């Protein structure tokens, strides 16, 4: 069932006349230019970018926002550790020490409350998340959404 | 060209 | 914004929800219209939150990734031909907002040629910004209620710089109840580190390049390492051999 | 040797290849006797070499493991009703030996019953090689032939531990060409020091479970743990949760 | 197709009586104990165990013995970690740095030699290697047995 | 009762 091949699929779509009619995309086929799904020309002239998102999650975590992060496990592009690291970074406390949280009866998991962010980690799922575990993604989505933490039991 |  | 609304794509299934998408010009002068793609949650679950979703790269389309092999109600088949459904659809519970960005990404154009070779944080947030604000012009429905903001990898960036643009803005048609990263840049310094030991880890380079990475990377940026950073990693590359980064346990596509 | 031959077992798929099982005694005054199980390759392969294959635990079968859901010819099915062919089986390339080991374990027995409280690396050894002087008198044309000394996890004593005494022994029939361990205990000190780096660059453990391991286990064996190192392992235990530590991305088993 | 419930299989299988005739286990009866694939007791009363296996490998690497040392990247028992760790105090000198070895067209693993020993990972397999990479776990059988370095290609 |  898993098709590592999706990005070939979506691409022989979305360049399809019909799709984009039906997307109200390139009303005027002046996109002309193949739909690719990322662009190499922006990827590769990229401009700023602060090094740190740190000071921005110490604002809105004083703001009082909901700020979850999360962690597909298997992924070695952005690996959970690099997560643990920075996020340790914030030094904040901890409300509910790493716990592993259950979809249905097995471990989707494991999550640790801070005072002001949930960090979640999706066990085996890589970089997308919803793509590899979307079972799991989804409870993830339910929960954040509801402001509740990842399950126990 | 990398993509995260 | 009932002109934008989709009434079926090709191959696509019939479902209980409605979807809409078009474009927002969110630089006149300069000619940069953003497409976006909405998910809207079937009545029995309205009013649902509002979540706008962004994928990374930077330059990877929140339409291509998000709404079409991730949390995005279908999922193509081979060869292009249709649709599926994806039966856990985040848009079962939320209304989603997918936003190809920036300009010149998916279905996202600029008539300033140029736009395309500046790209940078800050102009995508101001637009990101500047489109939210007109979308909810147009689908005036969507004003105050509670909005999220999330997204993956290089929108470990453009997530939380779009909420303090909102946050700031104080916006008051904006009601942004906070945001969620997934796998996402946080801080150059600590991913370098935490992504050289989680390598390591998983036996996918000798301890030398484990080093050669720690030693050449660290003072860089994930966006613009420095040419040791390069060298280095380019010899994990060649350590790393053929297997899929993004998941290290699955199979890597053979078309 | 021909009396230890087996005909077909229960269950047993017809195969192109012998197989032999029986006692040795390894030790007359303690009425110690070991059981084993020899999977031989088929003609086109021979003479192939011979493989001792160890288990570990300490307290774990050779046969239970090695040969029953390993490397071994057939695979248990459900219920234990019957078998089925391992089409990857290691004895289509060598005579596989898998030896039960120390008394006590699998099938091996003993006649004093202390036996099974006293045991320990030294006797497991002295044991084995006994064993195999033995057991190569009973198959004498196995004498000069390759041989290897093979094993996983507590094996990573056994093995190099017997392949010590074989080495040492200067027998003459014995041609020992080399040994291999698999996820196998090397070093008690790097081994802690590797195993809580690797559970924390997995997500099974918090920070401060991670760093209480540290402090708490590194001077301890993995057999022998302090009390501070096993309190320290129930937070671990704790924090892992119901999954298969043997095998972190697969299920558990239901029944 | 994997089936994490083989020790239970096993166990039923080799308890029963014409297996044992077959197997020419337990001939007089006299084992009046049920067969079991671990001894909790002999496990729970373990005495010597060096803390280091090294100096034996010092010692077989120098009389010039064959040694190759394998482990299941995703074991979390005696992982890879510890593996490299330990194999790392040897301090080897290193005739071939780590590279991907393929088993077909698929990455099975890495490997690193050493001037007298060969590491090797075999790649998704937990602690049972041959149980969870049954092909791979042959691949490598059959390399270290020919004294030959895991492929690449 | 651990295994290695
Ligand atoms: C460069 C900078 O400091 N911040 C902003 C600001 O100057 C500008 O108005 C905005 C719009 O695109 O993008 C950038
Ligand atoms: C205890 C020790 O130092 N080494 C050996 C030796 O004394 C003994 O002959 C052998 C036999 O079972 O097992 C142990
Ligand atoms: N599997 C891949 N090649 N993924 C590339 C896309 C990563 C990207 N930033 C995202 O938003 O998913
Ligand atoms: N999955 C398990 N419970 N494995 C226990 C057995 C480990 C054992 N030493 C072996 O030789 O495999």
């Amino acid at each position: 069932s898993y098709d590592p091949c999706t990005e070939r699929y979506s691409t022989a779509y979305y360049n399809r006349r019909d799709v984009q009619m039906a997307l109200h995309a390139n009303v005027t086929g002046a996109m002309n230019y193949t739909w690719a799904t990322c662009s190499d020309t922006i990827n590769t002239h990229w401009h700023d970018a602060p090094r740190s998102m740190l000071p921005i999650y110490r604002e809105l975590i004083a703001a009082g926002l909901r700020i979850w992060v999360f962690s597909g496990d298997t992924d070695a592009v952005v690996p959970l550790t690099a997560t643990r690291y920075s996020i340790g970074a914030l030094g904040l406390p901890t409300t509910t020490s790493w716990y592993p949280w259950y979809d249905d009866q097995e471990v989707g998991g494991w999550s640790q409350v801070y005072k002001g962010l949930t960090l979640v980690s999706v066990r085996g799922a890589g970089h997308e998340v919803p793509l590899h575990r979307p079972r799991q993604a989804l409870v993830l989505f339910q929960y954040f959404l509801q402001g509740k933490p990842m399950p126990g039991q | 060209f990398x993509l995260f | 914004h009932a002109a934008d609304r989709i009434a079926r794509l090709p191959g696509q299934p019939a479902v209980d929800f409605d979807m809409y998408s078009g474009y927002i010009t969110v630089d006149e002068g300069a000619g940069r219209s953003l497409f976006y793609l909405l998910q809207e949650a079937p009545e029995d679950a309205q009013p649902a939150p509002l979540v706008l979703w962004l994928n990374g790269g930077p330059g990877c389309s929140s339409v291509a990734y998000g709404a079409s092999e991730e949390l995005g109600a279908f999922r193509v088949k081979p060869r292009g031909a249709g649709l599926v459904l994806n039966e856990y659809r985040w848009n079962k519970v939320a209304n989603v907002l997918f936003l190809d960005s920036p300009a010149g990404v998916g279905f996202s154009y600029t008539n300033t040629s140029s736009d395309i070779y500046t790209s940078g944080d800050n102009r995508t947030a101001h637009d990101s910004y500047a489109f939210l604000a007109k979308w909810f012009e147009r689908f005036p429905h969507y004003k105050y209620r509670d909005f999220y903001i999330a997204g993956e990898s290089y929108a470990g960036h453009y997530v939380p710089e779009l909420s303090q643009l909102v946050h700031r803005s104080k916006n008051p048609v904006i009601n942004l109840k906070g945001f969620m990263v997934g796998n996402g840049l946080i801080d150059d310094y600590h991913d370098y580190v935490g992504t050289f030991e989680f390598w390591w880890n998983h036996g996918i380079v000798s301890d030398d390049t484990y080093r050669r990475l720690k030693e050449a990377c660290l003072h860089d940026s994930f966006i613009h390492p420095s040419p040791a950073c390069d060298a280095a990693t380019d010899v994990a590359t060649a350590e790393q051999g053929n297997i899929d980064m993004y998941s290290l346990y699955t199979p890597v596509c053979n078309i």
